[PDB]
């Protein structure tokens, strides 16, 4: 497991398959791949 | 537009660099169930509406 943290819109877009800012540039997950995505708020403990 | 009688903009012979597009501004749906919307670089269009 690796922290991490990225947009509430992007958030959704943890598939492999989202193709851009977030992969090409951020992180790209293999497509044959195994694990598991958690998330939890975290906009009003560490927001400006 | 609005929503009762909706336009087909073709897009007529020319080029239309995707990765133009891609960096303009970041893109919310982009769910694309036909032709993988990655690669749009190397395959050809007929027409686009």
């Amino acid at each position: 497991a690796d922290s991490f943290v990225i947009r509430g819109n992007e958030v959704s877009q943890i598939a492999p398959g989202q193709t851009g800012n977030i992969a090409d540039y951020n992180y790209k997950l293999p497509d044959d791949f195994t694990g598991c995505v958690i998330a939890w708020n975290s906009n009003k403990l560490d927001s400006k | 537009a609005s929503v009762y009688a909706w336009n087909r903009k073709r897009i007529s012979n020319c080029v239309a660099d995707y990765s133009v597009l891609y960096n303009f501004a970041p893109f919310f749906a982009f769910k694309c169930y036909g032709v993988s919307p990655t690669k749009l670089n190397d395959l050809c269009f007929t027409n686009v509406y």
